[PDB]
Parts: structure tokens; C-alpha cells; sequence
């Protein structure tokens, strides 16, 4: 029974790790265009 | 017309033929579809035989279809 | 038996907050791309 | 011409052996346990495709039916009419 | 360590923790020092069986000089238990981010001795460097470097210690700098995943299938390298992309679709072509077509889907039957494609057969000699390539017949008249309508 709840959360820390790599991608790109716009 | 209305009308053989195995063996069909080239001298006891083995499944219980083209 | 399910949907609502934070990020980064600025200010 | 004028369908469950052969598997089946040695015997990879209701996989099976009737029609009378041509078993016009 | 969740890798912590021993037998041995040895014990005691709290430097000390694989092993159960233990590990972890040398002896002492023990040694370094202070490049590196812990992650008969060393370098891999020692050692680490997942596509292996696939959309996160594997691994794609609809599970399933997408996102660089290359090749917008009519549990995965279909049409929407047979005979395979069966594309394309001092008619008469020399298997396969090729010479003789000239010279006229004396009825039907098609009527 607990499995499934484990299993659930495994599932979850992709779903984070994912939007975490996609949370940093983002920010790198926002960053790179206004500091190509400072320079 | 040759080629474009004979395709079609394999299309259409293929959609009945999963349309009568679902049927059938209902859902999901998981039937072996298979497409047997009989000789031309050994046609009718193909056929026999065939039905033969169809009996398990219990026209035959078991979807069959007879092409002549 | 339904505790697994509520920590399913537990963990599904963990991973949309973590999915809001993406915009956290964003304005953070905001705020790291003005501190070059400033940096580049400096400089001039 | 082909290896053979005639094609037989089969499209038995795959978990159920031949009643004339039991225990046969599909290779048996296509060997002389089930069949009379055809060649060209192989699996038909039909896709797959929404299953909806069963009252409306019933009329979709009707519905088949009947086009594949119309369809046989109109390739036999396509057949006849490129048969009544000579030009049909030759290379020209391209 | 999170990777220890797995059942193969409970079942390897086990096995190593019935193979420890009594830090006291080795002090009396004079295998390590008796204050060392005696804090060892009393950590083990309070772990599975008061902690040692600042004493685990003295018995990580002790247990790097204890040379006895006995030894070893209850080292590495004793930190593993100690990294699972809520209480205890942070101070460990403290200790290795302050002091470097603890994690150089962990790393030193993972894969070694008993596959047992090496597991749990690789497991409590794995833990080691999971925290930000004490992970470092060059431990990564050092890992990778380890032959020992590369052939149990590729030895395909023990499930459990691939599996385990799966799920570690999962686990591992959000690290950046694992991502680029994983990045380094790709050379390696690519063929046991592409096996994995072959024989996933042919529970222990489930658990296994879900690391790897993690593995792969964690490589996949970044452009650079999803764009390296993808070229390097497009087989590897397209089984991939073919198992993603095979499994059942969804989760396997969702991960097998955004390691797809990840590979035909934008940021790759030639992702349009990629993405055109996987659709044309291994036939993906049907495959997608089928998935995005089929159904799904995850909501993540059901939009994955729908990206991946729309994107197959995209590519799609510029593809022609032309391109379709040039992509075919460039895989030098063929089933009785529709474009061979259809008249309307043999007449279609008849004359760009020709175009090129006839390359296509060459390429289809190159195609049909290695098959001729390869015809001595008869497969079925084999026999039905044989079949289509010569059914796609027989249409580019028939039509447009100045190429006839061409494949006499080339001999693939040649080629096609000793054919005919294949077994295969089928083989026989082809060579006798190739042999109408040159004299005959």
C-alpha cells in the first residue's frame, strides 16, 4: 500500500527536478538578453 | 484505379477484419491477424482445415475472411 | 488505503509549487541581471 | 502473375491454439498442422485505432461490411474495364 | 542515500550488513586503533545494530587502514545505516565537506571487495556527495573512473547491482557537476543504457527501466549533450520512442516522452532536422498519432504527448512520398512500403529517379546486389527487402525505360536473372515479372 505513495513521490521529485532545469534554462536566457542589452 | 481503389478497398478489409476480432475476442483483440496465400489446387481444403482449427474458438466462431484478388 | 492517494495528490501539489517557483526564478534573475548593471555602472 | 490467385484472413486470438492441432503454435499452424504448405503465409500488421462503444463498434462493423461489398464492386468493375483495354499489360503512355 | 528506496538496493544493504563484522575483533587483530575500532562499534550499535557524532572521523581513519574485506563491509553498512538514520549522517556529511580526505577514502573504498560491499560503499559516497559542500568534480570524475563500478552497472545478469548503480547515478545526475562528468563519460555510460533499454523493450527490471529512463532525460536536460546522444544514439531513439508506446506503465511512459521531447526541443541545436530525421526513419508520427489517441494517467505525460504530435505534424506537414522512398532506400530496408504499392508515386517520381545520372536507379541497383549476396540467409526479412527492391526496379524499368541501359551496365540486369533461382516462391514471382519487364511480355 505505502508503495504506491513512495512510487507517487518519486514521481513528484521528477516533476520538480524537471521544472528546476527548466526554472534555471529560463533565468540563464532572461539574464543573457538584459546583460547583452547592459553591455 | 487499379493500385488506389484496390488499396482502399485493403484498407477497408484490414478495418473489418479488426472490427470483427474485437468482436469477437473483445477488447483489446490481440488476434493474430495473419493473411494466408492458399495455392489455387488446394483452395477448398485450405478452407477446410482452416475451419477445422477455427473450432477452438467456439459461420466460424473464429474471424475469417475469403479474398479472390 | 486512501492515504496513498491523498499523498499522491500531496506530492502532485509539492511539484506545482515547485513549478511556480520557475517564475521565482525568473524574477530573481531579474533582479541578478540588474546587479550587472550596476556592476557595469561602476566601471563607467 | 503472383505466387497464388486466392488470400485467406485469418485473425484468430492469439492465446487460442488450433482445434485441429492443440498445443500448435503459429508456426504449426502456417506448416502443414493447419494449412497445406502455403509460402506466402505472414502476419497482417493491421494498426491500431479508437475501439468507442460496443453498440457503435457494431455499426462501425456494419458500416464496414457494406463498404467493403460496394468496394469489391467497384474494383471488379475496374478490373473488367482495364481488361477490356490491350494497352493495360503493356508499358505505354507511361 | 536515496537511491537505497530500490528493493534490489535494500536487498544489497542487507546482504552487506550480514556480511559485517565487530569492529572488536578487528581491534584485537591490531587491524585498526582500539579507540577508533570501539567508536565504530558504538556507531554500528546505534545505527542498526550512542551515536558517534564528531568520532566518525577516527573510525573512517580506522576503516581506511582495515584492509580486511570483512571489515570494509561493515564500513560500508555502518554508513550506510548512519546516512539512513535521521539522527545520524549530517554529521558525516559535515566532516566530509570539511575535510575532503573522508570522501577521497569513500570514493577509494567504493567498488571494491564483495559486490555487496561495493555497492554499499558506492551507495554512502553517492550520499557523500550529494551534499553541495562536500560534491566536487573531481570526485565525480574519480567515480567515473572506476572500472569496477562500470562493469557491475553493465553486468546485465546482475540485476540488482545495475540496478543499484542506476538509480545512484540518477540520483547523482541533478548535481551540474555530475551532469557534466556523466556528460564525459557518456562514451561509456550510452551503450549500457541503450542495452538496458533494449531489454527493457523485450518490479527489479522496472525499477531499473524508470532509472534509466530518469538517467536520460537528466542527460537530455541539457542542449548540447541531448543533441550529441541523439546523434549518436538515434537508434537507441528510435527503440526508445518505439518502447514508449510498448509500456504499459505510465510513469515509464511519461519519462520516455519528455527524453523524446527533450531530444526534439528547440534548444538542440539542427532540432528541426533531428526531429525530421526521427519522424521520417523511425516512423514517429504514426507512433505519436497512436499515443495521442491512446490514454494516460499523468497529466505531464498527456501534454508531452500532445507536444510531440504536434510537433511529428509540423514535420510532416513539409514531407512528401518522394522523400519518404529516398529516406527508405538511404536505410537500404523496405517492407512493401504504400509508396511502392501506390502507382501514384512510382509515376510521380519516376523522373526523379533518373535525375542525377539516375543516383536512384544506381543506389536501387547497389541495394538489390547486397541483397543478392546477402540472399544465401533467405530470412523472411531478408526475403521480403528482396521482393520490394525488385518490385521498385521492375517500376523504374517500366517506366521511363532509358535507365534499362544504365542497370545492364551497373549489372543489375545481371542480378535480377540469377535471383531467379531463389527458393522463395515469392523471390521466383519477382524475378519472373522483372524477367517480363526486360524481353518478356
Amino acid at each position: 500500500q505505502a508503495f504506491i505513495r513512495k512510487e507517487a513521490e518519486e514521481k513528484a521529485k521528477e516533476i520538480q527536478l524537471k521544472a528546476d532545469q527548466e526554472y534555471e534554462i529560463e533565468k540563464t536566457n532572461i539574464v543573457r538578453n538584459e546583460t547583452n542589452n547592459i553591455d | 484505379a487499379y493500385v488506389d481503389v484496390f488499396i482502399n478497398w485493403f484498407h477497408i478489409k484490414a478495418l473489418r477484419v479488426y472490427v470483427e476480432s474485437v468482436l469477437r475476442y473483445g477488447l483489446p483483440p490481440h488476434f493474430n491477424i495473419k493473411i494466408i496465400a492458399v495455392p489455387p489446387k488446394n483452395l477448398s481444403k485450405c478452407k477446410s482445415e482452416l475451419i477445422d482449427a477455427f473450432g477452438f474458438l467456439g459461420y466460424e466462431p473464429f474471424v475469417m475472411y475469403i479474398i479472390n484478388l | 488505503e486512501k492515504e496513498a492517494h491523498e499523498i499522491v495528490s500531496k506530492a502532485r501539489k509539492y511539484r506545482q509549487d515547485k513549478l511556480k517557483q520557475a517564475k521565482t526564478d525568473a524574477a530573481k534573475e531579474i533582479d541578478s541581471y540588474k546587479i550587472q548593471k550596476d556592476k557595469e555602472l561602476k566601471e563607467f | 502473375l503472383y505466387t497464388a490467385n486466392d488470400f485467406i484472413l485469418i485473425s484468430l486470438p492469439q492465446n487460442a491454439q488450433p482445434v485441429t492441432a492443440p498445443g500448435s503454435k503459429t508456426d504449426s499452424w502456417f506448416n502443414e498442422t493447419l494449412i497445406g504448405g502455403r509460402a506466402f503465409v505472414s502476419d497482417f500488421k493491421i494498426p491500431e485505432f479508437k475501439i468507442g462503444s460496443l453498440d457503435t463498434l457494431i455499426v462501425e462493423s456494419e458500416e464496414l461490411s457494406k463498404v467493403d461489398n460496394q468496394i469489391g464492386a467497384s474494383i471488379g468493375k475496374i478490373i473488367e474495364i482495364l481488361q477490356g483495354l490491350n494497352e493495360t499489360s503493356t508499358n505505354a503512355y507511361r | 542515500k536515496i537511491l537505497m528506496d530500490s528493493t534490489h538496493f535494500n536487498e544489497i544493504r542487507s546482504i552487506i550488513r550480514s556480511r559485517s563484522v565487530a569492529w572488536d575483533a578487528l581491534a584485537r587483530s591490531e587491524e585498526l586503533s582500539e579507540i577508533d575500532a570501539s567508536t565504530a562499534k558504538a556507531l554500528e550499535s546505534i545505527l542498526v545494530k550512542k551515536v558517534n557524532g564528531k568520532t566518525l572521523i577516527p573510525l573512517i581513519h580506522l576503516l581506511s587502514t582495515s584492509d580486511n574485506e570483512d571489515c570494509k563491509k561493515s564500513v560500508q553498512n555502518l554508513i550506510a545505516e548512519l546516512l539512513s538514520s535521521d539522527k545520524y549522517g549530517d554529521d558525516t556529511v559535515k566532516f566530509f565537506q570539511e575535510d575532503p580526505k573522508q570522501l577521497e577514502q569513500l570514493f577509494d573504498v567504493s567498488l571494491k571487495g564483495d559486490f555487496q560491499t561495493v555497492l554499499i560503499s558506492g551507495f554512502n559516497v553517492v550520499s557523500l556527495l550529494v551534499q553541495n559542500g562536500l560534491h566536487n568534480v573531481k570526485l565525480v570524475e574519480k567515480l567515473l573512473k572506476n572500472n569496477n563500478l562500470i562493469n557491475i552497472l553493465q553486468n546485465i545478469e546482475q540485476m540488482d547491482t545495475c540496478y543499484v548503480c542506476i538509480r545512484l547515478l540518477q540520483e547523482l545526475a541533478v548535481i551540474p557537476e555530475y551532469r557534466d562528468v556523466i556528460w564525459l563519460h557518456e562514451k561509456k555510460f550510452m551503450p549500457t543504457l541503450f542495452k538496458i533499454l533494449q531489454r527493457a523493450t523485450d518490479h527489479l527490471g522496472i525499477q531499473l527501466q524508470y532509472h534509466s529512463l530518469l538517467l536520460i532525460w537528466l542527460l537530455t536536460f541539457n542542449p548540447v549533450f541531448a543533441n550529441e546522444l541523439v546523434q549518436k544514439y538515434l537508434s537507441d531513439f528510435l527503440d526508445l520512442l518505439k518502447l514508449v508506446k510498448i509500456t504499459i506503465k505510465e510513469k515509464v511512459s511519461r519519462l520516455c516522452i519528455s527524453i523524446i521531447l527533450q531530444c526534439c526541443s528547440t534548444r538542440v541545436k539542427q532540432h528541426k532536422k533531428v526531429i525530421k530525421q526521427l519522424l521520417l526513419l523511425g516512423n514517429a508520427l504514426p507512433t505519436v498519432q497512436s499515443l495521442s489517441e491512446r490514454k494516460y494517467s499523468d497529466e505531464e505525460l498527456r501534454q508531452d504527448i500532445s507536444n510531440l504530435k504536434e510537433i511529428l505534424e509540423n514535420e510532416y506537414q513539409e514531407l512528401t512520398s518522394f522523400d519518404e522512398y529516398v529516406a527508405e532506400l538511404d536505410s537500404k530496408l523496405l517492407c512493401w512500403s504504400p509508396p511502392h504499392v501506390d502507382n501514384g508515386f512510382w509515376s510521380d517520381n519516376i523522373d526523379e529517379f533518373k535525375k542525377d545520372n539516375y543516383k536512384i536507379f544506381r543506389q536501387l541497383i547497389e541495394l538489390l546486389q547486397a541483397k543478392v549476396r546477402n540472399g544465401d540467409v533467405n530470412a523472411k526479412q531478408e526475403k521480403i527487402i528482396i521482393q520490394v527492391a525488385l518490385n521498385d526496379i521492375t517500376h523504374v524499368v517500366e517506366l521511363l525505360p532509358e535507365s534499362i541501359d544504365v542497370l545492364d551496365k551497373t549489372g543489375g540486369k545481371a542480378d535480377i536473372m540469377e535471383l531467379l533461382n531463389h527458393s522463395d516462391s515469392r523471390v521466383k514471382y519477382e524475378a519472373l515479372k522483372a524477367t517480363q519487364a526486360i524481353i518478356g511480355y
